[PDB]
């Protein structure tokens, strides 16, 4: 066997695998800027109501839906890799999992240059003056030629505070500091 | 019906993908490619075209992507009148390489069971000719019998001695089916079957149907030899009408094989630790052995107990289904009493004045009484003395002794041994003898005069030529 | 369920293109190797019980044909093998050497050489797994095969073609029953009669390596390691080449029953080829049963000891008698290896450690010991004194309780412990001391006689001792008039009465 | 450094590693990086995607996933030679005993193979400790394989620490003690019991023995491979010199058991009773290492934990075949004061043999185990008839063999601590004639106590006129 090139994510589970394996392959030939254009046109045309009538059809047969799949993945537009990836989930069986890879690609192809957004929780929203100090206050802690991205969702049950997690990290300030005096409470 | 690639070879279970023909359950495959016949058992659904298969011969020598048929229907047999003294295996060939059976039609060995309402109502008791067998503990047509006694007891002598009685006045045929049997002891069985007269190497006069599966043969080939021995004995019953018979060797081994198969599949083990389906599994096979119509099948099966233990999971199941027992134990033998048979330790659960009359259970129940009072004062008279006993128990000595040979009985079969004529007694001859023993009219005769003799008016007759 | 061949690396290249690099129809690559077993992917054409061959130079045997790998148990160290290692074929299932070069050679499984004398010269082959005869190629069982024990040989004889089981517990003379039935063969095997000698083979399966090197040491010096194959799967092996060992050497004695000679073989034991296939079975995942034994268990010892036939006068006349020992844990003969190959053999010979240490020695069960056949395989003399002789002994059992405290008896009951306890005291007898058959015939036919109830029971091992020395010198014409006619006439039961009473009158100084 | 992993996986003391670059083999060493103690992983198994599951030799706290893992290119390599005498050592070869470091210029290391079959000598001998049941019953023999059953508190650590006492003061060759999972406590008076006596000098370069010491609170990985530490010193002895060895174990039920810890965790499906399913592998392939080859010699006393005294049980019944002779302590005799508890009509040895002890030895040895068979049958009868219903003869039975068997007992001399007794050690000439003397019948006329712990038969008649003179 041979060695193949660290995807910076490395999931598991049933994407991971198959996730992994594609990025390994469209890692050489620096076929990977390229795939993820590709990978979002399948990505259009699995939801479809004659494709997904017999995409996730059991009782059609083992082999017609490998040919009606590779009639369909080379005539439109392109014939990479990905058409032997196509004819590789067919073939195994594993078909029903094909909108879990690409949502598991994306995800490993988005820390190549992304972020693992923060998610700002504290009340109805805010003014301009207030909030592109947080969106550049918030890029002076990573400090890695990268451009951030950012979630917002609203919470009244924090009475009085924000929270924000930058990746694993949870710097807490809201109206939990009630339940923090506890310890008037505790001889 | 169709063609279908390997895909996974692990043990005795194959596993066949095919493409559209997709056979049902208990559908018998062949692969092809190969020397002698490899048949497989199809017994599940995997999803996928995928079936799993439990194979009958050895698993030596499958590549992964041969090409195996389907024959449209289970094990098919050759079931005939051409079939009487030869021998096959599971699958229909014949081993003893005499010729190949020439017949007409095969008949699969899977079916169901006899329909509610082509049963029978009223009890009747199939006579075999034997005296302690027709009286202490007699046989039903259509039931279960159990046989208990190991190799040295008479044993094999009293199994051709049955069939040389069913074919004098019955007229119906029978089976032998040993279940992994040895392979050394089915050469003296069949070389003795030859020398004493059931079958005949030269003619259309045969009478038993061997079908040997044997010790070496695979789990799944060892569970399926009472079927294929079930499936030949229906044929003198739906299609010809007569009173079949049919031996098991043992009622053990068929049941240790289904705890095989069912732990190779992968299925969680019940009690003791034989298989879940362990009650139903016996219940498919013992439940085509009735009384229909047209005729009837019989059964005569051999039990092994293990570990000395009555209530284990094994014979407590098939207890369940028995209609009589029958053991043969050491010590009978040494009083020099043929067969060696045990009358207080053989039950019949027909023993009822309803199903076998009044005269018949009230000297079946006389002469089982007076031989159970001997055993005890089996003691006295061993440590107090032998005139101490009373003058009433000066007759209880007699009437305990002159009818305890009258259970013994010269064999047909072992014609060339004794020496003597092997006598046949119906079922009314059997009565009007042990009546007149507790009676005490043949009070006057010596206790050696009662040995190996046939009817009542043979015991008389043999103790006026002494001295 | 993701499936064993679906990782990251097998998948990797099917997405660049079509293999082409690799072939995959004759060479795989492992995936995964632990504890003695491997998984390959690849090997299409690979047949079920067949050869591969590592890269390392080891070997294997294919057991698991899965529909994306394939499950190979590896001979030798884990330690050669690893992770991205070609594997190639061979072509056959496993076959080893075959001949008479084998003869005064030690093997081991594989057929080679260990003894370091040299390469063995044989120019045959033979396939391990074969079947049996049928039903037809065989005849009943007629031979005697004498073994040199007073209690063997009379009260529960072997035959030739024939199972017959050494079972019991740890310590009690199990492997000393198996080894004067070797040196006993040396009467026959060096004169000039052809359907009299025989060939054994002793199989040493699980045993430390030093107790067979003092097995090549007791066998040479008592000169019967010129007819003696040794095959030894010791306990510093592989698990497989244990599982191997006795049909190894089942196929070694097979051409000399194929040709019309007669063989012997002995495994020792086969209660440890069947822990060597359970840790085989349970790395594979194969389900577990009872005692975590896989289902197929019984399918070991069956096809294994149904090979031991006797063939016809059409097929050459040839034999193979197997005596495969077991050892139980404290008298449990209802545990599951146990109770397998009770059902299968033709009878056992039983040995306790309560009747070693009470001054019985070889310390056999008589009540709970038999052979199936029997009073067929003895010869015609050896059956005229014995029917008396297991009966007495056998009335003497019901009556063993009674001599503990007893004088107050009946002069019946006085009787069966006095004659009772005389044929006890000549069924003993010494290690390495193997008897003539004749000679043992006039040793029985001095007790069950009548010609040593007046004598005391400390005397009766010494008077058997003097008997003999003076019938072998000075009676040697006598002793080859039974060993040549077979059956005692009554010219030779009077004649034996002038010896034994005008012996027993001038003995007693 | 090659192949530096990281791990993944730390479930209980199994870590899984997986490498970027090269795969090590089964049985190697890996070294945890940025821990102040020395951890050492051993690989085991190959997953697939360039992850192996090793086994952890000491503490898996703190264990933060994503740490590296070195690679030293062969299994643990321990020091050796003949600077190791009296010291005190680890499972990877390292000092306890705070003394400083083991200077030796030769490494071996732990995994070898069995020798062959063409390297076995043949030849038996006798050997006497001075015991009176074993040198009568169970005779040892120079170069043998000696193991003590027998289940807890019965006698074992009393019986090797003996031995040890006995035989490997006057002997010329060495020895070594490993000590494989028993009390911390236990370790510490051999340690002590050996410098006032010795064999352990403390100054200068002639001590004659060496210890190998992980004990019971230690980790079920590094319980399993002290039993291969201390043959690894034991034939560097026997092979590389052409010396004479002794080989003591307490206790070697600990290298079977701590296999059954890790077996599940590792994905196997266990066997019978709970046991592991490799367990008359693993074991014979330690168990073959210790022989006799023609280079050398190893007389090996091993001692052997029946768990519940149950011996059915599969790691005692599995190690009756890798020993010559075996010396079965029971319980029910040491309840009675007998000490040492040994059961006579249980231990065994092959060279009880008319050839080898003579046909002396062997008619007298064949009479005491034949008498107390004998006592047996005749206790069921006293259960129920008394004592004085028995006839004569058999009234003469019970009294020899109570003699008997208050003559096998013997003080030793580790038990003047425990009793306050003195120790005795008796040739093997007076223990043959001592005991031929009860069965023929000339000391009928004494009291049993006189019998009950004394050296020679000549101390058992100045007991008895002893208790005459103050009655
Ligand atoms: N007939 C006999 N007379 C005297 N001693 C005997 C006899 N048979 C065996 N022995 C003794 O028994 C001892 C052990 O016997 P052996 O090892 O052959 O039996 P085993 O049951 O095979 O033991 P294991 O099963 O442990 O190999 C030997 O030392 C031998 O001296
Ligand atoms: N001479 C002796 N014989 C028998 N037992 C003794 C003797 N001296 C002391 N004992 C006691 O017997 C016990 C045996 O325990 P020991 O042998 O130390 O451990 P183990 O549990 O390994 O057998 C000791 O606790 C000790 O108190
Ligand atoms: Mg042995
Ligand atoms: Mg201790």
């Amino acid at each position: 066997f041979a060695k193949l090139v660290r995807p910076p994510v490395q999931i598991y589970g049933i994407e991971g695998r198959y996730a992994t394996a594609l990025y390994s392959a469209a890692s050489k030939q620096n076929k990977l800027e390229q795939v993820e254009k590709e990978l979002l046109r399948v990505a259009q045309i699995l939801k479809e109501p004659k494709v997904a009538a017999s995409i996730m059809n059991p009782y059609v047969k083992r082999s017609v839906k490998v040919k009606s799949l590779s009639d369909m993945t080379a005539k439109e537009k392109f014939s990479p890799l990905t058409s032997n990836l196509i004819n590789l989930l067919a073939e195994n069986g594993r078909l029903s999992s094909t909108p879990g890879v690409i949502s598991a690609f994306s995800t490993m192809m988005s820390v190549h240059r992304g972020e693992v957004p923060c998610s700002v929780t504290t009340a109805s929203p805010l003014d301009e003056a207030t909030l592109t100090e947080l969106k550049t206050v918030l890029k002076s802690f990573l400090s890695k030629g990268q451009i951030l991205k950012l979630e917002v969702k609203v919470d009244p049950s924090i009475m009085g505070g924000m929270i924000v997690r930058i990746g694993e990290k949870y710097v807490d300030m809201s109206a939990k500091t009630k339940i923090q005096k506890l310890s008037r409470a505790m001889r | 019906a169709a063609t279908g690639r390997i895909v996974a070879v692990i043990g005795a279970v194959v596993d066949v993908q095919f493409d559209e023909g997709l056979p049902p359950i208990l559908n018998a495959l062949e692969v092809q490619g190969r020397e002698t016949r490899l048949v497989l058992e199809v017994a599940q659904h995997l999803g996928e075209s995928t079936v799993r298969t439990i194979a009958m011969d050895g698993t030596e020598g499958l590549v992964r992507g041969q090409k195996v048929l389907d024959s449209g229907a289970p094990i098919k047999i050759p079931v005939g009148p051409e079939t009487l003294g030869r021998i096959m295996n599971v699958i229909g060939e014949p081993i003893d390489e005499r010729g190949p059976i020439k017949t007409k039609q095969f008949a699969a060995i899977h079916a169901e069971a006899p329909e509610f309402m082509e049963m029978s109502v009223e009890q009747e008791i199939l006579v075999t000719g034997i005296k302690v067998v027709d009286l202490l503990a007699p046989y039903a047509k259509g039931g279960k019998i159990g046989l208990f006694g190991g190799a040295g007891v008479g044993k094999t002598v009293l199994i051709m001695e049955l069939i040389n009685n069913v074919a004098k006045a019955h007229g119906g045929y029978s089976v032998f089916a040993g279940v992994g049997e040895r392979t050394r002891e089915g050469n003296d069985l069949y070389h003795e079957m030859i020398e004493s007269g059931v079958i005949n190497l030269k003619d259309a006069t045969s009478k038993v149907a061997l079908v040997y599966g044997q010790m070496n043969e695979p789990p799944g080939a060892r569970a399926r030899v009472a079927l294929t021995g079930l499936t030949v004995a229906e044929y003198f019953r739906d299609q010809e009408g007569q009173d079949v018979l049919l031996f098991i060797d043992n009622i053990f081994r068929f049941t240790q094989a289904g705890s095989e198969v069912s732990a190779l599949l992968g299925r969680i083990p019940s009690a003791v630790g034989y298989q879940p389906t362990l009650a139903t599994d016996m219940g498919t096979m013992q439940e085509r052995i009735t009384t229909t119509k047209k005729g009837s099948i019989t059964s005569v099966q051999a039990i092994y107990v293990p570990a000395d233990d009555l209530t284990d999971p094994a014979p407590a199941t098939t207890f369940a289904h028995l209609d009589a027992t029958t053991v043969l134990s050491r010590a009978i033998a040494e009083l020099g009493i043929y067969p060696a048979v045990d009358p207080l330790d053989s039950t019949s659960r027909i023993m009822d004045p309803n199903i076998v009359g009044s005269e018949h259970y009230d000297v079946a129940r006389g002469v089982q009484k007076i031989l159970q009072d001997y055993k005890s004062l089996q003691d006295i008279i061993a440590i107090l003395g032998m005139d101490e006993l009373s003058e009433e128990d000066k007759l209880t000595v007699s009437r305990a002794r002159k009818i305890q040979r009258f259970l013994s009985q010269p064999f047909q079969v072992a014609e060339v041994f004794t020496g003597h004529l092997g006598k046949l007694v119906p079922l009314k001859e059997t009565i009007k003898g042990f009546q007149q023993i507790l009676a005490g009219e043949y009070d006057h005769l010596p206790e050696q005069a009662f040995y190996m003799v046939g009817p009542i008016e043979e015991a008389v007759a043999k103790a006026d030529k002494l001295a | 369920k993701t499936g064993t061949a679906e990782v990251s690396s097998i998948l990797e290249e099917r997405i660049l293109g079509a293999d082409t690099s690799v072939d995959l129809e004759e060479t795989g690559r492992v995936l995964s190797i632990g504890d003695g077993i491997a998984r390959v992917h690849g090997l299409r054409n690979v047949q079920a019980e067949e050869m591969v061959e590592f890269s390392s130079g080891l070997k294997g045997m294919s057991l698991n044909l899965e529909p994306d790998n394939v499950g190979v148990v590896v001979f030798g160290n884990d330690k050669l093998i690893k992770e991205g290692d070609i594997v190639k074929r061979t072509g056959a299932i496993v076959d080893v050497p075959v001949g008479e070069e084998l003869l005064g050679r030690v093997v081991d499984a594989l057929g080679n050489a260990i003894d370091g004398k040299g390469p063995i010269g044989s120019k045959t082959r033979r396939r391990v797994g074969l079947k049996a005869p049928g039903i037809i190629p065989r005849i009943s069982v007629r031979e005697p095969m004498q073994t040199g024990i007073k209690a063997v040989d009379s009260l529960v004889p072997i035959g030739r073609g024939q199972r017959e089981l050494i079972i019991g517990d740890r310590q009690t003379g199990k492997t000393s029953i198996a080894i004067d039935t070797i040196i006993n063969q040396k009467r026959f095997n060096d004169g000039t009669d052809e359907k009299k000698k025989l060939y054994c083979i002793y199989v040493a399966i699980g045993q430390k390596r030093s107790t067979v090197a003092q097995l090549v040491k007791r066998l040479t010096d008592a000169d019967a390691m010129k007819y003696t194959i040794v095959v030894s799967a010791t306990a510093s092996d592989a698990a497989p080449l244990q599982y191997l060992a006795p049909y190894s050497g089942c196929s070694m004695g097979e051409y000399f029953r194929d040709n019309g000679k007669h063989a012997l073989i002995i495994y020792d034991d086969l209660s440890k080829q069947a822990v060597a296939y359970r840790q085989m079975s349970l790395l594979l995942r194969r389900p577990p049963g009872r005692e975590a034994y896989p289902g197929d268990v019984f399918y070991l010892h069956s096809r294994l000891l149904e090979r031991a036939a006797k063939m016809n006068d059409a097929f050459g006349g040839g034999s193979l008698t197997a005596l495969p020992v077991i050892e139980t844990q404290a008298g449990d003969v209802s545990a599951y290896i146990p109770t397998n190959v009770i059902s299968i053999t033709d009878g056992q010979i039983f040995l306790e450690t309560e009747l070693f240490y009470k001054g019985i020695r070889p310390a056999i069960n008589v009540g709970l010991s038999v052979s199936r056949v029997g009073s067929a395989a003895q010869t015609r003399a050896m059956k005229q004194v014995a029917g008396t002789m297991k009966l007495e002994l056998a009335q003497y059992r019901e009556v063993a309780a009674f001599a503990q405290f007893g004088s107050d008896l009946d002069a019946a009951t006085q009787q069966l412990l006095s004659r009772g306890v005389r044929l006890t005291e000549l069924l003993k007898q010494g290690q390495y001391a193997p008897m003539a058959i004749e000679e043992q015939v006039a040793v029985i036919y001095a007790g069950v006689r009548g010609y040593l109830d007046k004598l005391e029971p400390s005397k009766i091992t010494k008077f058997e001792n003097a008997f003999l020395s003076h019938v072998i010198s000075q009676h040697q014409a006598l002793l080859g008039k039974i060993r040549a006619d077979g059956k005692i006439s009554e010219e030779t039961d009077a004649k034996l009465k002038e010896i034994v009473t005008n012996f027993l009158a001038g003995f007693e100084a």
